[PDB]
């Protein structure tokens, strides 16, 4: 009768038949990962092309239902994803020459390496050699040459190709209705039609600014006993008042602080929470720590798994002949069949890392009965924070003494549960103010603030600004350091790690609510908490068909990201950090560097 | 019927009606392939624009789940009618004494 039944037509024919075709690129990409041979990539690559092809046939029906006089948000979201063209806007000479850049400049980063100046013939790649020289080796020289040679065999080969990206990309989100693609990113939480829930796509820029001035009390302090810690190892470079230097952060792009905890323990005497001898002594296998940990997600009051989901699953590398991918990663093949692959072994690293995975499951198990177009994330925050709040509760030594792993003899302490926190912190609290780092800078790049010229001399005085971190050699204006990022040549977004980050507390803020949680969040456990479970659930069970912020005022009581619930996880190290930064200064100054004479 | 009706690439030979003109009546049946036109425009045999082809087939592969697996379901109406009966099942019988 009315338009309205074209576009409810059209719709439940699309979701019926891009339904199977999608599952077909997904289980072909799990037979690929899961037997890694030339018949199943092309099988992979061949069901892939085949799907997308099909999204592109389809919407030439989808821009004829204009969605002006449409008040229905269901038809308005899925057509809204088909109607866009994306990189089909511009040639093929230009949509070609993007994809070789992205090619082009994927090769030279995996393809990086860097060799002494006195043996040359020891030049160790990209992973797992110079990796190894950021994160494990404490040598000056070493990390030191690592990062320079870096920057200048692939920080300048990547800059000319930053380019063409950058304008391709920027040619591509223009006539897609946006200012630039770094607008484009912005455009994942947009919410349109909405009474008090609607979200332009500049907030976000505006959300990182107040967020990160939240975090500088807590990221000063931290980056005064990191420098200061640093310093012991490294006195005649880094000064008790100045900058760290970019070589010493523990990685080859300044983003962790995870490998400089050898270097910064709080109580090096005092003992850590470690199963990893308790589960050998218990006789625990791949099988038993996944099925263990379903106990900790039926206890919380989620659902439990499926017999299909693990006997289907893969625990270990099948032989060499046919190895298999041991990534960890949550696979939706869909039609109910859910599945993960990783090769576990018995040790409280891969403990955590399956309550990860099997936390991502509970995300996509929940929307499941959304339409095709609709069984997805509300945005890239909600996919992966969720894993994240399941196994740290997990880590908490309160469901280790409930399961039997840790025992119950393990005395805990306050100078006991600094050296978990301020760990955490190295990873969290040093990484908040980077990610914010290089997207502010990505962000000004495809606006086009930044000149092409000065993008070294920008991104420098952004380091020292906004994380106080110098180079340990100058660079002049032809090399590029944020484009040999893997994300950022591999055409990724790198903001959803900070959003990812601040909504991981707050859904820990708020199911530590759920559990009746007292006193700071580093002792939170929800473990045996049937309501925890089921106030995760009535969320994770959206997708996208609500507004991302609804989900979130109705859960952890706000519609943006906040700083409140990451103070409250890190509450008391405030108060370490700050005894510990008596004899240093708080913050840091622009004017040192390491080669200052 | 997972194990018996589910066949890779899905059994096509088991159909459904997803759109109709009209809603069916109590045990009735239809199986025309007449086009669902929504709009004022005709459809002349083919979908598009406000027209609709309503059949389609079944996706019922091996690796659907508990949700989309074929299931052989049979239902049983009976009829009280003026009619004299005519079948219920067996009667309990007993030895001779």
């Amino acid at each position: 009768s009315t338009i309205e039944e074209q576009a409810k037509t059209f719709l439940d024919k699309f979701n019926h038949e891009a339904e199977d075709l999608f599952y077909q690129s997904s289980l072909a990409s799990w037979n690929y990962n899961t037997n890694i041979t030339e018949e199943n990539v092309q099988n992979m690559n061949n069901a892939g092309d085949k799907w997308s092809a099909f999204l592109k046939e389809q919407s030439t029906l989808a821009q004829m239902y204009p969605l002006q006089e449409i008040q229905n948000l269901t038809v308005k979201l899925q057509l809204q994803a088909l109607q866009q063209n994306g990189s089909s806007v511009l040639s093929e000479d230009k949509s070609k020459r993007l994809n070789t850049i992205l090619n082009t400049m994927s090769t030279i980063y995996s393809t990086g390496k860097v060799c002494n100046p006195d043996n040359p013939q020891e030049c160790l790649l990209l992973e797992p050699g110079l990796n190894e020289i950021m994160a494990n080796s404490l040598d000056y020289n070493e990390r030191l040459w690592a990062w320079e040679s870096w920057r200048s065999e692939v920080g300048k080969q990547l800059r000319p190709l930053y380019e063409e990206y950058v304008v391709l990309k920027n040619e591509m989100a223009r006539a897609n209705h946006y200012e630039d693609y770094g607008d484009y990113w912005r455009g994942d939480y947009e919410v349109n039609g909405v009474d008090g829930y609607d979200y332009s796509r500049g907030q976000l820029i505006e959300d990182v600014e107040h967020t990160f001035e939240e975090i500088k009390p807590l990221y000063e302090h931290l980056h005064a006993y990191v420098r200061a810690k640093l310093m012991n190892a490294y006195p005649s470079y880094i000064s008790p008042i100045g900058c760290l230097p970019a070589h010493l952060l523990g990685d080859m792009w300044g983003r962790f602080w995870t490998n400089l905890y050898s270097l910064t323990v709080p109580f090096g005497q005092k003992p850590n929470i470690d199963v990893t001898d308790a589960m050998v002594d218990q006789a625990w296998d791949a099988q038993r720590i996944f099925k263990e940990a379903e106990k900790f997600f039926v206890s919380v009051g989620l659902p439990n798994m499926t017999q299909g989901f693990w006997e289907n699953s893969m625990l270990t590398d099948p032989g060499n002949v046919q190895k298999a991918v041991c990534h960890p990663t949550a696979w939706d093949l869909g039609k109910g069949d859910f599945r993960i692959l990783m090769c576990t072994k018995v040790t409280m690293d891969d403990f955590l890392t399956a309550h990860h995975e099997m936390g991502h499951i509970q995300y996509d198990m929940a929307y499941a009965a959304q339409p095709f177009l609709l069984r997805n994330g509300a945005n890239e925050g909600f996919h992966e924070a969720v894993g994240e709040i399941m196994s740290l509760s997990a880590a908490t030594p309160k469901h280790l003494k409930s399961i039997g792993l840790l025992s119950p003899d393990f005395q805990e302490d306050n100078e006991t549960e600094i050296n978990f926190l301020l760990k955490q912190a190295l990873t969290i609290v040093g990484t908040l103010p980077f990610t914010y780092m290089l997207e502010k800078w990505r962000w000004m790049v495809f606006k086009g603030e930044i000149p092409k010229d000065q993008w070294m001399k920008k991104w420098w005085e952004m380091k020292r600004e906004i994380v106080g971190v110098v180079e340990p050699v100058p660079h002049d204006e032809t090399y590029c350091d944020p484009a040999s990022l893997f994300h950022v040549s591999n055409d990724y977004s790198f903001i959803r790690y900070y959003t990812r980050t601040l909504y991981q507390f707050q859904f820990q803020e708020a199911l530590c609510q759920a559990a009746k949680h007292e006193g700071p969040l580093h002792k939170c456990d929800i473990s045996n908490s049937t309501e925890a479970g089921q106030k995760l659930f009535n969320m994770l069970r959206l997708g996208k068909s609500e507004p991302w912020t609804l989900a979130l005022e109705n859960v952890v009581g706000a519609k943006n990201m906040n700083v409140r619930p990451l103070l409250n996880y890190f509450e008391p190290l405030f108060t370490w950090l700050k005894d510990q930064n008596k004899n240093s200064f708080v913050g840091w100054s622009t004017d040192w560097s390491p080669y200052a004479d | 019927s997972n194990n018996l009706d589910s066949k890779v690439g899905g059994n096509y030979n088991y159909r459904y009606r997803l759109f109709r003109k009209s809603n069916l009546k109590p045990f009735e049946r239809d199986i025309s392939t007449e086009i669902y036109q929504a709009g004022s425009k005709p459809c002349n045999g083919v979908e598009g624009f406000n027209c609709y082809f309503p059949l389609q087939s079944y996706g019922f592969q091996p690796t659907n789940g508990v949700g989309y697996q074929p299931y052989r379901v049979v239902v049983l109406s009976f009829e009280l009618l003026h009619a004299p009966a005519t079948v219920c099942g067996p009667k309990k019988s007993t030895n001779l004494v």
